[PDB]
């Protein structure tokens, strides 16, 4: 096991100057604080002498936040010095209470040190391929060659020709300074059609359904799971995945704790210690902490069929609208009631491929989604009584006829689940049959993923469905390719035929250039555009570490992430908070938002060069010098609320922030929404939300029955509480590669007997779209058939086995994969410290 | 004015007093600092004794600092707070959970007359910011 021999760290001392801290990482959005003070100063143990006012010379109780670990604690450079820096979790912060997931409390040691050695990997230069390999560069010169060459493409075959892969997210690597930049440069200055987002290949909403039913699907408040009767988590591993908000909100509720709460809040009705219903073909470690916390009688684990959810939910709202449990009079107030026509191809297709579901009254969407139990029993693999058990815990009156209280909390396994429109839209006909939306213990929500921080110019010009990009890269079309934040090598779909095609277009690209002069600029610009011409891509890439996709790319620009700058973004319950700079980004590197106006400077002063000056006035308005500039002109500007909101004011609210959206300001504090639709009036044209009539139709997705029919295994696929995304910190992070140096593939130990794995072993997994390789994890709690494959991870990417399938609205349907599997390697050596025991709490 | 911590060699038990599966508790570096000596019947690391099997660890979760409890069946440590799980059989690796550490391991020594000493520990303690107080 890994361990750092650190016997003592340095002691915070009382003068230390003190930040304000959002995670970096999940949409849970948990408070921290970081400390620093100068290199050749420290604490002491007396109280006078230290931050948190007590006599560290004694052992401290559970709880105490007079502690830091390690992974909390660094060396950094702020104001071009070195200096302490302490980043810990705010005791105060209603989001988290101090507590620190795996990931949030190694913020410091994933920081850039030079005094220290931590993450060396850090981009410091601007790169260029010249010569034969990458050669680092000035900022003036690598921005002038972009530049040039996406000006030279764009003036002679369009806009269209100009691809972009970027973040729209929150948080580290996002946020709405970053994300009004880029915006502003691809949809302001730019009409950008050919543009994807960093974890679905076209510019589309991972959740059109419910925001086209008028349901915002950031709705509700993280008080309200404390609230709830019934937790209703759909497609979501919350303890490993949105883990403080399950373990500060959910758990007290499970526990029993809240309901002291409940009964003042909801006097007028009973209240009992909270039940829950998780929807996942897999018993997760989130299944047994809800279990062990409130007994498995206050559990149902619905492990359904992979992709059958719309079933389930379709004959939970036929038996709910049948029993009339129903809130009665939300629907007559606030949702459709016009009757509505069915289009001519439903119901196995909508009205278009821009609409796949069908908007209408409750009593027509219940007649359109109607399905037995039988049926869906039969689809789900769920017993009769279990479907029955679901729609008593969620629909059933409590005691004196009050309306059951039901937080309805959905994920990936949803999103990226099979047809996301219908599905999405049957869930939240559960929670609006319910009036479980706008009220305490209630909301549809999007448990979430990264932190939101999206401000940009409108979208119109993309469409509805947007383009495919990865297929029109994939196809030889587009002749440069601008990616920022992402890294499809390691998390696109289709990712493996991505890969090949990809390499080949960069790699005419790079052969020119290797044979070019580069010294003779107008050369190296005419050589690369004529391997554009003859089939090849320009890639540009924009990020923080060497990524897997950068290593295709002719040009790589150093970008600096949270805490080297200022930057703000919400939470799942909308709570925006201000992270305060505490150090200085590496190297020569630049937050998102600058280089995205200095490379808007450049296409200006280069198109102005070319004779084009119409189009390069398009690229003014990026005069901005700190990223507070871009605050100032996106948020400040353009969001609903903005001019009450400043960074003055977000710090002076500290890491509790305010619920967007602000509503004014009154001595010094930002006032702000706890829920939205709290007056019944829904998001759109006439106020009234509408059901969906969303019938089950099977697998949608071309090519997933057939993949599945001819395949042996389910690969399930998704995350691990440990691991960051596609470890692109952590794969320089030894605790966390000490664990894990190759993705697991969770199987049942008697699927491993019968294909004559052990653990550790290396095995291929392979389909018609693709091979990789993972590492065996017997997992007793696997059901035969059913493995779950690490996703996004260096060494075995899970996204080369996804097929290229989409719904219509071209979101990517992971989750539905199926693959056969067979043995590479005997379990390597650099495995044999492994632990392969449960996951599970005993 | 030294660069290390430094620890004392403390003696903690005999290997007499250990039964198989069975942890003992102890405190070290000091007696605020509880954990526990376990023989596991099987050479692992860290481990001593005749058999390579005696090992000890701090039973403070390294995230929280809620004892740990242990499962003889699973022979790992369990931390009910936060559902973390440790295996002493791996260096002490967490399994499962919100430590960024796994489990603080104890230098243990054996002398001639079967005396356990710890004399080190290989990573911070819960709720003390250097080692030895
Ligand atoms: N099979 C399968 N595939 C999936 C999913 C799944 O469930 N199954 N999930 C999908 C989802 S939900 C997601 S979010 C995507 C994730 O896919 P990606 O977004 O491709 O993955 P990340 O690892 O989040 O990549 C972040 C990149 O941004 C860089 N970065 C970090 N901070 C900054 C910064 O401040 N500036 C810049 N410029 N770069 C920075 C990192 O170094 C890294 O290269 O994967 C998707 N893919
Ligand atoms: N530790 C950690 N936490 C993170 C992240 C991370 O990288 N690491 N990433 C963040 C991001 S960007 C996001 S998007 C979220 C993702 O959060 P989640 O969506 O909670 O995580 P996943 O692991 O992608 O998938 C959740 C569950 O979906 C289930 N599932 C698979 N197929 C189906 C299906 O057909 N139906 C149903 N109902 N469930 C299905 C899986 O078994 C899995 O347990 O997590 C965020 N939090
Ligand atoms: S510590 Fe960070 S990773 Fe999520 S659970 Fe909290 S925001
Ligand atoms: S205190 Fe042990 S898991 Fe959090
Ligand atoms: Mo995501
Ligand atoms: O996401």
């Amino acid at each position: 096991a890994f361990k750092r021999h650190i016997d003592r760290l340095p002691i915070i001392p009382a003068d230390a100057k003190k930040h304000n801290v959002t995670c970096h990482f999940c949409i849970v959005g948990c408070g921290y604080h970081a400390y620093t003070w100068p290199i050749n100063k420290q604490g002491g143990t007396d109280p006078q002498n230290n931050i948190f006012g007590v006599d560290l010379s004694e052992q401290q109780q559970a709880e105490s936040d007079a502690w830091y670990s390690p992974s909390m604690y660094n060396v950094v450079k702020q104001d071009g010095r070195d200096v302490h820096v302490v980043i810990k979790p705010d005791h105060e912060c209603v989001v988290n209470s101090g507590l620190g997931s795996v990931r949030g409390a190694r913020m410091a040691e994933t920081s850039f040190s030079e005094a220290r050695n931590t993450q060396q990997q850090r981009l410091t230069d601007p790169l260029v391929w010249r010569y034969g390999q990458m050669q680092p560069t000035s900022w003036d010169d690598a921005l002038d060659l972009v530049a040039r060459v996406t000006a030279k493409i764009v003036k002679e075959k369009g806009e269209d020709a100009l691809i972009v892969s970027a973040f729209d997210h929150g948080g580290a690597g996002g946020g709405y300074e970053n994300t009004w930049g880029t915006g502003k440069l691809y949809f302001e200055a730019m009409k950008v059609k050919n543009i994807r987002i960093h974890n679905r290949p076209a510019y589309n909403s991972e959740v059109h359904g419910t925001r086209d039913m008028g349901v915002g699907e950031l709705n509700n408040c993280y008080e309200d799971a404390e609230l709830a009767d019934t937790i209703v988590a759909v497609g979501t591993n919350a303890l490993e995945t949105q883990t403080n908000y399950f373990l500060n909100h959910w758990i007290p509720n499970l526990r029993g704790e809240s309901l002291g709460k409940k009964k003042e809040l909801m006097p007028e009705e009973p209240h009992e210690a909270g039940r829950i219903i998780i929807v996942d073909p897999r018993r997760t470690v989130t299944v047994n902490a809800c279990e062990q916390t409130a007994g498995a009688d206050n559990v149902l684990h619905l492990a359904i069929n992979s992709g059958t959810d719309l079933a389930l939910f379709n004959a939970l709202f036929t038996y709910i609208a049948d029993k009339g449990w129903v809130d009665r009079d939300f629907i007559d107030k606030s949702t459709l009631r016009e009757g509505t026509a069915r289009p001519p191809l439903y119901p196995a297709r909508g009205v278009s491929e821009a609409n796949p579901g069908h908007l209408s009254s409750f009593e027509d969407a219940v007649e359109g989604c109607r399905m037995s139990i039988e049926e869906a029993a039969e689809i789900t693999g769920l017993d009769a009584a279990q479907i029955i058990k679901a729609a008593e815990w969620i629909g059933m009156p409590k005691e004196g006829g009050k309306r059951r209280r039901v937080m309805f909390g959905y994920e990936k396994g949803l999103i990226w689940g099979n047809d996301n429109y219908r599905t999405n839209g049957a869930l939240v006909n559960l929670a609006l049959a319910t009036g479980n939306i706008g009220r305490p213990g209630g909301g549809v929500v999007r448990l979430g993923g990264h932190q939101e921080g999206y401000v940009r110019p409108s979208d119109a010009h993309v469409g509805r469905p947007a383009a495919y990009v990865d297929q029109l890269l994939i196809g030889g079309q587009g002749g440069v390719h601008h990616i920022w934040g992402c890294d499809h090598y390691k998390t696109t779909l289709n990712a493996h035929e991505f890969k090949r095609v990809y390499k080949k277009r960069t790699d005419m690209v790079k052969d020119a250039m290797s044979a070019a002069p580069y010294g003779d600029r107008e050369a190296m610009v005419n050589a690369i555009v004529d391997a554009i011409n003859q089939g090849g891509l320009f890639a540009v890439n924009v990020d923080i570490i060497p990524t897997k996709i950068g290593e295709a790319c002719h040009v790589i620009l150093p970008a600096a992430t949270s805490g080297e700058m200022n930057l703000t973004s919400m939470n799942g319950e909308r709570r925006m908070r201000l992270t305060e700079r505490y150090m200085d980004p590496p190297g020569q590197s630049m937050p998102d938002c600058l280089i995205a106006a200095r490379l808007a400077n450049t296409m200006e002063r280069v198109l102005t060069e070319m004779g084009d000056v119409g189009y390069a006035a398009q690229f003014k308005g990026f005069d901005w010098q700190t990223e507070e500039d871009a605050f100032m002109d996106g948020y400040n500007k353009n969001a609903h609320g903005g001019e009450f909101v400043t960074y003055e004011r977000l710090s002076a609210m500290g890491t509790n922030g305010f619920q967007e959206p602000a509503t004014g300001f009154t001595d010094g504090k930002i006032e702000g929404t706890q829920r939205l639709y709290t007056d019944g009036v829904f998001s759109t044209d006439d106020g009234k939300a509408r059901f969906m009539d969303a019938p089950w139709r099977g697998l949608q997705a071309p090519g997933k029955q057939q993949q599945k029919d001819s395949h042996k295994y389910l690969i399930n696929n998704g995350r691990a509480n440990v691991v960051w995304q596609s470890a692109y910190l952590d794969q320089e992070n030894d605790f966390v590669m000490d664990r894990f140096p190759y993705p697991f593939i969770e199987m049942n130990p008697e699927d491993m007997a019968e294909a004559g794995l052990k653990e550790g072993d290396l095995v291929e997994i392979y389909n018609d779209a693709g091979a990789t390789q993972a590492m065996a994890y017997p997992t007793p709690t696997a059901r035969r058939g059913e493995t779950f494959m690490l996703f996004g991870f260096p060494t075995g990417v899970q996204g080369n086995v996804t097929s290229a399938g989409t719904n219509e609205l071209i979101i990517p349907n992971y989750k539905q994969t199926w693959g056969n599997i067979r043995k590479i390697s005997d379990a390597p050596r650099n495995v044999a410290h492994l632990s392969f025991k449960s996951k599970e709490y005993q | 004015a030294a660069a290390g911590v430094e620890y004392p060699a403390n003696r903690l038990a005999n290997i007499s007093e250990l039964t198989l599966n069975e942890p003992l508790d102890v405190a070290y570096p000091d007696e605020d600092a509880a954990g526990v000596l376990l023989k596991l019947g099987t050479r692992v690391e860290g481990g001593v004794g005749p058999d390579g099997d005696i090992v000890g660890f701090s039973t403070i979760c390294p995230h929280k600092g809620c004892p740990l409890s242990y499962s003889a069946d699973n022979k790992t440590f369990n931390c009910p707070c936060h559902f973390s799980v440790f295996d002493p059989e791996k260096g002490g690796q967490q399994v499962w959970g919100q430590a960024t550490q796994n489990l603080p391991q104890y230098v243990l020594r054996v002398a001639d007359n079967g005396d356990i000493f710890a004399e080190g520990v290989d990573e911070l303690i819960y709720g003390r910011l250097s080692n030895v107080l």
